[PDB]
DNA sequence: CGATAAGCAGATCTCTCGATTGCGTAT
RNA sequence: AAUCGAGAG
């Protein structure tokens, strides 16, 4: 930036052969776009081109404190006198080449020296990408935080400009397949997404997926549809237990739920 | 490496801001160019940034 | 999500319901006693919160299924409270259920039969029969007999009808549920519950019951009855309640009444039949989560536990207390012990309870726990934003996303990315491998993670994930050879390895930049990878629909994994279909600022380019190797100069790069427009500014910020209209590739030559500024009204002054006029200076020809630098003054001047002084606030119309409705069309001219074999005669023999379904204008193109009319702006901050009477006609004597049309009957000619303590009556209280208004509005007023009067002209959606939680806000939602249901 | 026991019929919608990544997407768009049988 | 049809519903000298009969309830003597497509 | 019953950093 | 994890 509150970030290093040069031979080092200016209007930045170039040509520093000048004695009147008493022109413009073609430009080009500031927003604190890495534990989404390798926010913002251009598949693919997809375990019989387990097997047997809620005690009801806990609690009962593709923090609020004393039931398509 | 400014206020020496350099004078061209500043970009020349031009840790 | 893993079964809806104690403890894993989690060494304690049983913790295996942390998925356990609690969701509900029933006969205090016909209502909306409700009070015009005949008339009639609903097909056995009837069930229900609560005496036994009283939760105490309630008592024969108690009374009452609550709290058919009980509403066994979900933090060294452990282990060690203690009770029964230490430890019981019960409703809720840093419960986990709705289903983090900084690239193509090499290597995408990929895949594994493109991992066929980081070269070589070996595995022999590539270019990708405030900032992007940076490259056209600047922006980059959300990024949201904005049609896209500068120089007459240089322009902009030419070899001109040496121009440049990009075997355009700058500006004779296309050749004029850029009726955009997007994309990114090259070439600069003026220029500036000295003074002479040219320092000026400053009104008005004259002496010197006055001049002036070019910056800019900054407005007013008068330091108290006032003469150029320094800062800095406030308040509005637009869409009906199929609107805007192709739809001359290439791109040829042709056209043909028969008729008196062609013919489907506008319009075109292309293939043209221009099926347009109207929000006496919106669409308030009403008046009306009106209909208060009151208080008993003095006659009967006969009954009747109520008040307060002689005699006997009374019957001039008060009366002001009366008397007032003022007519008729709404007042004044066209403000009050339709009416209406004033354009077709929407019920529904109560989707609301109230009536009335809203399906993770999921997709398999 | 499923197994597909619109009196566009198109290149796309046969010939070409819209000019693409009526009832359009834009 | 000129009582007011299914609705002969329909907002409103109700129902495949609802107690649904359950033909003079046929159900 | 004067409730983009997080007490 | 403070668009 420089003392006028023209900020900008670089958009690229122009080698120098590629840079404009000038009649004298310097290419500047510095290229700010005349458009910066209409709109903000920051003519003291011009006035302090004209009055830098003409210091540092005649070896002086000018003063630049406000309300020096007026309306009868214009800045641009003084240090254009100043650069006309030194070889260079009255308005600051310079002769300049095109680097790339080598002709010269259709006009002169306005140059001069100007204090330059470099701001502490490096682009080496501000870039991040995730893949895949450490996940929320109650959500299984990721980690907040560029330090902490954790992703972005799609918000709801966000989400509406995915239902407002009609593309389903992709707030799937934000919301879903990429935050917390998860294939969980359903009960067809009772619709409940936690009160499932997998079975301690016996020896030679094979795990199977069983409903708590939905099955009743061995010992209750006075080899197949018989699965075990890790206590030894036989059971006899719901075995009519599929899997869906719900996220995670659905798990987490029926969770939540069933603290309130609160039950959902989800109806799966095929019986 | 700071620099002191070339066109600077009477205060700048009054609170001795010459012990804390703030910036580089630099050679600034107005001139659209390049296509790759136009918003509120700006562009830097490579030599000069090769030479020790805004470098700091 | 693995495209490999297909899942068979998915959740089609959920059911809310009550978990019963009963299956907690079946089940459940453990039951949780000791409060301790973790004992010594850090272990688990048996028992305890972290349990085995409730899930793996910390290496240790579950006990439960036997599986190590990550693979638990966790169990429930429970805790067994001692004594039931109220559960604190559902307090409110059995509050008002306990305190409506009768204690002794355990039924409602309500009439049982009354009860009944509320169970057959409530029957009858549980299925699709809303009007048998209504139908069912019939019953009773057709003792204990009686009632049983009624009764069983009432269940013979409900099941009557719900038979025969069901068997002739208008319901089903499980229901029809829509929002109407969800509406007419909330409101039976609350009418119900007040007349439950409206009941002191049971009907059944006429025994009084003890009432309630609620200090908050956790208590109940009821107040014993009265003597005279136990008089009645015995003639029909503060303690506190028990928990037990209150259950087993719930428990009596609704087994009595299961009847009715099975239809209250149910509201489909309860075909499960099972009861309702009261025991849901309490709380006996609590479940814990599992460990899982409550584990321990670990942030290093410091381990906190778990809040909703501590929250549990706190209701333990309660739990445990009470039960200790309850044995204490059983010794002090069985042994016989006095009832003192019985008296204590049921005095610890009672407080173990009510401990308990808090505890429990801390764990649920921290508002409804006791105490004066509290832990939330869980309500506060998803109350909120920061809950759990809000922020983990509505929003989520991201797999597979990037953030940077951006920067510009105008080498980038329009439609690309530029993707650092850093993201390149960590982003991948999952490949399976082929027989066609092989060649490639293998090359990205052999590449491996590093080098780019190269491969990360590598998913075998059985989900192994071998991942590439840590293998050396020859290992992967290994890998890559054996990459497509065939599966052994039976169970995968369907399946291929899918190899974890990186993003290569063919590769799509989702850019958003925060705040995403329409879907334009969401956009497609194709990746193109860069060697270089760290940052995302954009091109230049990209930054206006994403509102971007490259000063430290940074937006996000999302990488698509599956291929179809890759072909949705390449085909729906890419960016090149992002060309209009659905907001007005307008387009969003183009070159900004140093491509339209250099546009300006390069397509100027005095541009002329040899062979060289003409090609190398050419070749540069061109490059034909990448798919920029449709010829495969580049096609020149001839120059326009053959001698003395060939020489081309710049507008040939523009016709070679056409001819170029342009595919052949297609004419070129045929556009006629303008550009920005005016011809005076080139010279004498000059008519470039008519840019002018002949077959694709530019041929006059220069292309500018109107031609490319987002501009309407361009070239960019009539190559968008004619050639499609993707030719218009080629031809933005081609232009701008031409003006860079050219920008490099012929460079662009500006200095301080630009900014200056001749000596004459300064000169005519000074002259004009020298006319501004008197400027102030002759404002503040006739403000004051002061004879004008009197001196500055005259004492009456400064006096006046100090009156307007003290003031504010009057000092407004001196700001407002004094600023009008300073904007006039600045528009002279601007037309003056500008540009006559610069000595450089346009085009070499860049300042000028930027400003001019729309390139950067404004004629004012220009104007402030060059000429005068002008006058510094605060507000709408001038600089603030002090309390002396002083508006700096610097100027004398009361200066007439203009520069004391923030009028400031100096100029960028020049520099402005100090006090026009300080009032430029204040200014500044206002601005800078304004722009922080209107930003933070924008969002709400869109917020809260897009959660409930969301899920509105277009069927394939063509009609347009919510998700849960409740129509609100039979056509989109009543013409189908969208508003993104709307464009061109009426620009019948461009169609006229571009016949040929239209007529090649639509090919009516290909797609008449799907078309019906005649009947639409016949039908159309038929009902224009007819109108054209009838259209000079008022709008009610015709009839509707021939509806509009839509409403009949399918427009997709039937060529000639068109608008009765659009085919107006193009029917007066073909009449006007008659020219070879026939006039008939140009109907037949414009229709084709009309059906094409339709909105598809599955459009979001709730989505797109919320965004349309919210984000141009941004830009922003009556209500104006955001805070009108917010009363329209936001609040819905009746109580409209400015009712008005516009009165038309008939013609024959002259102005006079006009004025007559206003102040006939205007109010005048007492207080308006009299100059003062003398009040003479005498103590010699103490009397008043009240004279109030009145303007004269003369004056007032003039002014506000008042008499003296009129002031007098005003006096006699409400002013006096006013003053002695307020008197007596005061004093309750505190107590803590014969005609004149009769008239005073009657006010004395009808009036309380007057005394004497005399009103100046011949002049109108004042009136004087006594008032005696007694001697104990303390003393009063008197001046007060009647200052007080006097204003709140009125004298002649019609209600509702207060003013009617006849302001200026605009646009021919003549208008009258008066500051409120009373319809029935002007409803008399036919004589003035025309009645049929009073049209009002305020929605509410025309809803009243005229219905639903004029309220839809007045909406659109108001809801537009708020974006009339701001210059805002927006279709009426997102205004038209959003009245329909805001009036679907017959009322006006706002756009908030209470305006969508009546709502089918409860997830829908619980992620709006108020969470646990919506999730208590979802329980209650068991709401089974089906998963439609956008919300709910979020919730459960279902594709949604716009767009893409409007349809399914079969397979054809060739054999059965 | 099983008869409980035939049952409802018959009532399904009874349902299924009852809502299904016949094709000679289909009142949706011809024309493909937007939406339509870019699901049906997704998904063909999708079935051609998991090696599934392919109707065109491939002039060395490795996207999927790509070899899907070469399909689809080619209209060779067997799948069918089943659209949704917003009572339930759906109406079944083939992918030859719609014309593209 | 009943009118009354300054109020009517609230005891007579419980024997217009008394006796189906003769209909009795009430006016005031205030609040009516300006016919509403001429109002240039208000639309046309024509009520339809039953059997183009259902030609419009199976068109669209709606239940009564999903439709746009006008109050009965509306001021143009107690002019066009409207009972629950019949749907009204609105046309509105739209800005953009002129004239198009809008429909509403009394409930 | 009812019409205000009054009381109570829930609301009012995304991203990066650093610094601190609890006092008295009875044994 | 909160709270406070500093920032960026
Ligand atoms: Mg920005
Ligand atoms: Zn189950
Ligand atoms: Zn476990
Ligand atoms: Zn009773």
């Amino acid at each position: 930036s420089s003392r006028h509150g023209q900020k900008g970030v670089c958009s690229r290093k122009w080698p120098t052969i590629d840079m404009p040069f000038s009649e004298t031979g310097i290419q500047p080092d510095i290229i700010i776009n005349p458009h910066a200016f209409p709109s903000r209007m920051t003519i003291g930045m011009f006035v302090e081109s004209l009055a830098g170039k003409a210091g540092a040509l005649h070896g002086i520093a000018q003063d630049s404190t406000p309300w020096i000048f007026n309306e009868d004695d214009t800045p641009a009147d003084y240090f254009g006198e100043q650069l006309a008493k030194a070889g260079y022109n009255y308005h600051g413009n310079e002769p300049m080449y095109s680097g790339a073609t080598g002709e010269e430009l259709r006009a002169d080009i306005y140059v001069g020296v100007v204090y330059y500031q470099r701001l502490r927003h490096m682009v080496n604190d501000k870039f991040q990408v995730r893949s895949t890495g450490p996940v929320n534990s109650l959500t299984m989404q990721p980690v907040k935080g560029r330090k902490r390798h954790g992703g972005i926010r799609v918000g709801e913002m966000e989400r509406d400009a995915l239902i407002g251009h009609g593309t389903s598949f992709l707030l799937q693919d934000r919301l879903l397949n990429s935050s917390d997809y998860t294939q969980a375990s359903v009960c067809r019989e009772c619709g409940s997404i936690l009160t499932t387990q997998q079975s301690v097997p016996r020896i030679g047997s094979i795990s199977t997926v069983c409903c708590r809620r939905c099955s009743m005690r061995f010992e209750d009801a006075k080899d197949s549809q018989i699965w075990e806990d890790g206590q030894g609690n036989k059971f006899v009962g719901g075995n009519e237990t599929t899997t869906v593709a719900i996220p995670f923090v659905l798990k987490y609020l029926d969770s939540e739920l069933s603290a309130m004393g609160i039950r959902l039931r989800y109806n799966v398509e095929p019986k | 490496t700071g620099q002191t400014p070339i066109v600077k206020a009477n205060l700048y020496d009054d609170y001795g801001m010459d012990n804390f350099p703030n910036g580089f004078n630099a050679v600034v061209a107005v001139i659209s160019y390049t296509g790759y500043d136009m918003d509120d970009a700006m562009i830097i020349n490579k030599s000069a940034d090769e030479r020790g031009f805004g470098y700091g840790t | 999500m693995d495209i490999s893993k297909p899942v068979g079964s998915e959740i089609t809806s959920v059911d809310f319901g009550i978990l019963t104690a009963k299956e907690i403890r079946n089940l459940s894993a453990k039951q949780i006693t000791n409060p301790t989690v973790l004992d010594n060494l850090g272990h688990p304690v048996s028992g305890g919160l972290y349990d085995l049983a409730l899930g793996a913790f910390l290496r240790n295996l579950c006990s439960t299924c036997g599986l190590d942390e990550k693979f638990c998925p966790g169990h429930q356990g429970h805790i067994e409270l001692p004594v039931p609690c109220y559960n604190p969701l559902f307090f409110n509900q059995l509050y008002i259920y306990l305190r409506a029933s009768c204690l002794f006969c355990h039924h409602f205090r309500l009439k049982s039969v009354e009860v009944h016909r509320y169970a057959c209502k409530l029957r009858l909306l549980q299925y699709g029969l809303i009007d048998e409700s209504y139908k069912l009070d019939e019953i009773t015009l057709g003792s204990s007999t009686l009632l049983n005949e009624l009764k069983s008339k009432r269940s013979e009639y409900v099941d009557m009808a719900i038979a025969k609903a069901l068997s002739d097909g208008r319901t089903t056995e499980r229901g029809s549920f829509t929002a109407t009837v969800n509406d007419e069930r909330k409101k039976l229900v609350h009418e119900f519950h007040k007349k439950l609560l409206s009941r002191g005496k049971c009907d059944n036994c006429g025994m009084f019951s003890p009432k309630f009283r609620k200090d908050g939760f956790t208590k109940i105490f009821e107040t014993a009855l009265n003597e005279k309630q136990i008089t009645n008592n015995r003639v029909k024969g503060s303690t506190y309640i028990l928990s037990t108690e209150v259950k087993n009374i719930l428990d009596t009452v609704f087994r009595k009444e299961q009847c009715v609550l099975q239809y209250v709290f149910h509201s489909r058919p309860n075909l499960s039949r099972k009861l309702v009980k009261a025991d849901s509403f309490f709380m006996d066994v609590l479940v814990v989560p599992p460990t899982r979900f409550r584990l321990p933090s670990k942030l290093g060294e410091e381990v906190h536990e778990n809040s909703q452990n501590q929250l549990l282990s706190k209701v333990l060690t309660t739990s445990l207390l009470i039960r200790d203690l309850n044995d204490d009770l059983s010794k002090l029964q069985k042994d016989k012990v006095s009832l003192e230490d019985r008296r204590v430890i049921f005095s610890r019981l009672m407080n173990a309870f009510v401990t308990i019960q808090n505890d429990v409703n801390a764990f649920i809720d921290s508002t409804k726990a006791q105490g004066r840093v509290p832990i939330p419960g869980v309500k506060q986990a998803l109350e909120k934003k920061e809950g759990l709705f809000r922020k983990h289903m509505m929003g989520k983090r991201v797999n597979y996303a990037a953030r940077s900084v951006i920067s510009p690239d105008p080498n980038i193509e329009t439609n690309e990315i530029g993707v650092p090499p850093v993201f390149a290597v960590k982003l991948t995408y999952p490949e399976p491998v082929t027989a066609y990929n092989i060649a490639e895949l293998r090359q990205a594994v052999i590449n491996g993670p590093d080098k780019w493109p190269g491969a990360t991992q590598i998913q075998n066929e059985d989900g192994s994930l071998v991942s590439l980081i840590g293998m050396s070269v020859e290992q992967r070589k290994a890998l890559a050879n054996q990459l497509l070996t065939p599966s052994s595995n039976v169970s995968t022999h369907t399946l291929n390895k899918k190899v974890y590539r990186h993003i290569k270019n063919r590769d799509v990708v989702l850019m958003n930049r925060q705040p995403t405030l329409h879907k334009a900032s969401m956009m497609g992007h194709k990746v193109r990878v860069l060697p270089n940076e760290k940052t995302l490259r954009l091109h230049y056209a990209n930054t206006g629909a994403y509102n971007a600047d490259f000063d430290g922006d940074e937006m996000n980059m999302h990488f698509p994994q599956n291929e179809n959300a890759r072909a949705e990024a390449l085909n729906l949201a890419n960016t090149d279909s992002q060309y209009l904005t659905p907001t007005s049609g307008s387009p969003v896209r183009g070159l900004i600022q140093d491509h339209i500068s250099a546009g300006v120089w390069l397509t100027s007459k005095d541009s002329f380019f040899t062979r060289e240089q003409y090609q190398q322009y050419i070749y540069g902009c061109i490059r034909p190797e990448d798919g920029h030419t449709t010829r495969s070899k580049i096609v020149t001109l001839p120059p326009t100069i053959f001698k003395p040496y060939p020489l081309w121009t710049g507008k040939q440049i523009i016709t070679t790069v056409l001819l170029n990009v342009t595919p052949p075997d297609m004419p070129g355009i045929n556009l006629i427009s303008k550009n920005k700058i005016k011809n005076e500006y080139w010279g004498k004779g000059s008519l470039e500014n008519e840019v002018l296309f002949k077959d694709g050749a530019l041929l006059c004029g220069i292309l500018d910020k109107s031609q490319y850029g987002a501009s309407k009726y361009g070239i960019v955009h009539s190559l968008h209209e004619v050639y499609g997007p993707e030719v218009a994309a080629k031809v933005l990114s081609v232009l701008g590739r031409l003006f860079t090259n050219y920008i490099t070439a012929t460079a662009f600069t500006c200095g301080m030559d630009d900014l200056r003026l001749t000596a004459e220029g300064n000169k005519w500036r000074t002259d004009i500024l020298k006319t501004s000295v008197d400027t102030g003074r002759e404002a503040a002479a006739e403000v004051t009204n002061l004879d004008k040219d009197t001196p500055a320092d005259d004492p009456e000026l400064l006096k006046r002054l100090q009156e307007i400053l003290r003031d504010n009104n009057k000092s407004g008005i001196l700001d407002a006029v004094t600023s009008s004259k300073v904007n006039a002496i600045t528009s002279q010197v601007v037309s003056k200076c500008v540009p006559d006055g610069t000595m450089k001049k346009f085009p070499c002036n860049s300042m000028q020809a930027m400003a001019l070019s729309g390139a950067k910056g404004s004629n004012v800019n220009v104007s402030q630098i060059m000429c005068l900054l002008g006058q510094q407005a605060l507000e709408g007013r001038r600089v603030p003054v002090m309390v002396s008068g002083k508006t700096l330091p610097s100027f004398k108290p009361y200066e007439t001047d203009a520069m004391a006032g923030g009028y400031v003469k100096g100029r960028f150029y020049s520099g402005i002084k100090p006090q026009e320094y300080y009032f430029h800062c204040m200014a500044g800095r206002e601005g800078l606030i304004d722009t922080a406030v209107k930003t933070s308040r924008s969002g709400y509005l869109q917020r809260c119309l897009t959660k409930q637009l969301e899920g509105v869409h277009v069927s394939y009906d063509n009609s347009i409705r919510d998700a849960d199929g409740t129509l609100v609107q039979f056509m989109y805007g009543g013409d189908a069309i969208d508003i993104t192709k709307e464009s061109h739809m009426t620009q019948f001359e461009f169609c006229l001219d571009n016949y040929y290439a239209l007529l090649k791109k639509y090919n009516p040829s290909a797609l008449i074999e799907h078309l019906d042709v005649e009947s639409a056209l016949k039908y159309s043909k038929k009902t224009l005669k007819y109108r054209k028969k009838h259209s000079k008729e008022p709008h009610y008196k015709q009839s509707v023999k021939y509806d509009p062609v839509l409403a009949k013919y399918n427009p997709a489907k039937y060529l000639g379904s068109v608008s009765e506008n659009f085919q107006d319009k193009l029917e007066s075109f073909l009449d006007k204008n008659s020219k070879g292309v026939n006039e008939k293939k140009f109907r037949a043209l414009m229709q084709l193109k009309y059906m094409r221009s339709l909105i598809n099926p599955g459009e979001a347009v709730g989505i797109i009319a919320s965004q349309s109207v919210g984000e141009p929000s941004t830009q922003m006496n009556v209500t104006l702006g955001i805070p009108r919106l917010r009363e329209i669409v936001m609040t819905a308030s009746a109580a409209i901050k400015t009712p008005q009403m516009t009165l038309p008046i008939w013609n024959d009306v002259s102005d006079e009477q006009a004025d007559t009106f206003c102040k006939s209909i205007s109010k005048v208060l007492l207080s308006e006609v009299i100059d003062k009151v003398i009040v003479t208080e005498t103590t010699g008993a103490r009397s008043y004597v009240i004279h109030m003095r009145f303007f004269d006659n003369n004056e007032y009967s003039e002014e506000y049309d008042v008499s003296k006969e009129e002031l007098q009954n005003v006096i006699s009747n409400q002013f006096i009957h006013l003053l002695e109520a307020a008197i007596v008040k005061e004093i309750k307060k505190q107590k803590r000619n014969k005609v004149q002689r009769d008239r005073q005699s009657a006010i004395i006997s009808h009036h309380r303590f007057i005394t004497k009374y005399n009103f100046d019957d011949e002049s109108g001039k004042w009136c004087e009556f006594k008032l005696e008060l007694a001697a104990d009366t303390e003393k009063l002001l008197m001046v007060n209280i009647v200052e007080e009366i006097c204003r709140k008397s009125i004298i002649r007032q019609i209600p509702h208004i207060d003013r009617c003022v006849h302001p200026e007519p605009e646009n021919g008729k003549r208008v009258l509005v008066t500051e409120g709404v009373n319809f029935q007042a002007m409803w008399d004044q036919e004589a003035f007023i025309d009645v049929d066209g009073i049209t009002s403000n305020d929605v509410a009050a025309v809803l009243k009067t005229y219905g639903v339709e004029a309220a839809r009416n007045t909406i659109v209406n108001e809801i537009n002209n708020v974006f009339s004033r701001y210059a805002i354009s927006v279709s009426f077709r997102h205004l038209d959606l959003i009245a329909d929407m805001m009036t679907r019920q017959g009322t006006y529904l706002a756009f908030n939680r209470q305006g969508m109560e009546t709502s089918t989707s409860s997830f829908m609301k619980m992620s709006y806000e108020t969470t646990c109230q919506f999730l208590t009536k979802a329980v209650l009335d068991n709401e089974r939602e089906q998963l439609d809203s956008p919300s709910a399906r979020i919730v459960v993770g279902k594709l949604n249901n716009v767009g893409t999921g409007s349809f399914d997709v079969l397979a054809k398999v060739p054999n059965a | 026991g099983p008869e409980d499923f035939q049952q409802h197994e018959q009532i399904r597909r009874k349902t299924l019929k009852e809502k299904a619109i016949p094709k000679d009196q289909r009142a949706t566009t011809p024309y493909m919608t937007k939406y339509e198109r870019a699901r049906i290149l997704g998904t063909r796309a999708l079935q051609i990544s998991m090696n599934a046969p392919v109707f065109v010939d491939l002039e060395g070409e490795t996207d999927p997407l790509r070899i899907a819209m070469k399909e689809l000019a080619e209209k060779k693409i067997p799948l069918v768009i089943r659209r949704y009526l917003p009572d339930g009832s759906f109406e079944d359009w083939s992918v030859e049988e719609l014309i593209v834009d | 049809i009943f009118v009354y000129q300054n109020n009517i009582t609230p005891s007579a007011m419980k024997l217009v519903p008394s006796i189906p299914p003769a209909t009795i609705e009430t006016f005031n002969e205030a609040a009516l000298v300006v016919n509403i329909t001429h109002h240039e907002l208000v639309p046309k409103h024509i009520r339809l009969s039953s059997d183009e109700k259902r030609e419009l129902l199976k068109r669209y495949r709606l239940k009564e309830s999903q439709l746009p609802r006008i109050q009965r107690a509306d001021p143009v649904a107690l002019y066009l003597g409207l009972k629950r359950g019949e749907v009204v033909k609105i046309i509105r003079k739209s800005e953009t497509s002129g004239r198009y046929a809008s429909y509403r159900i009394c409930m």
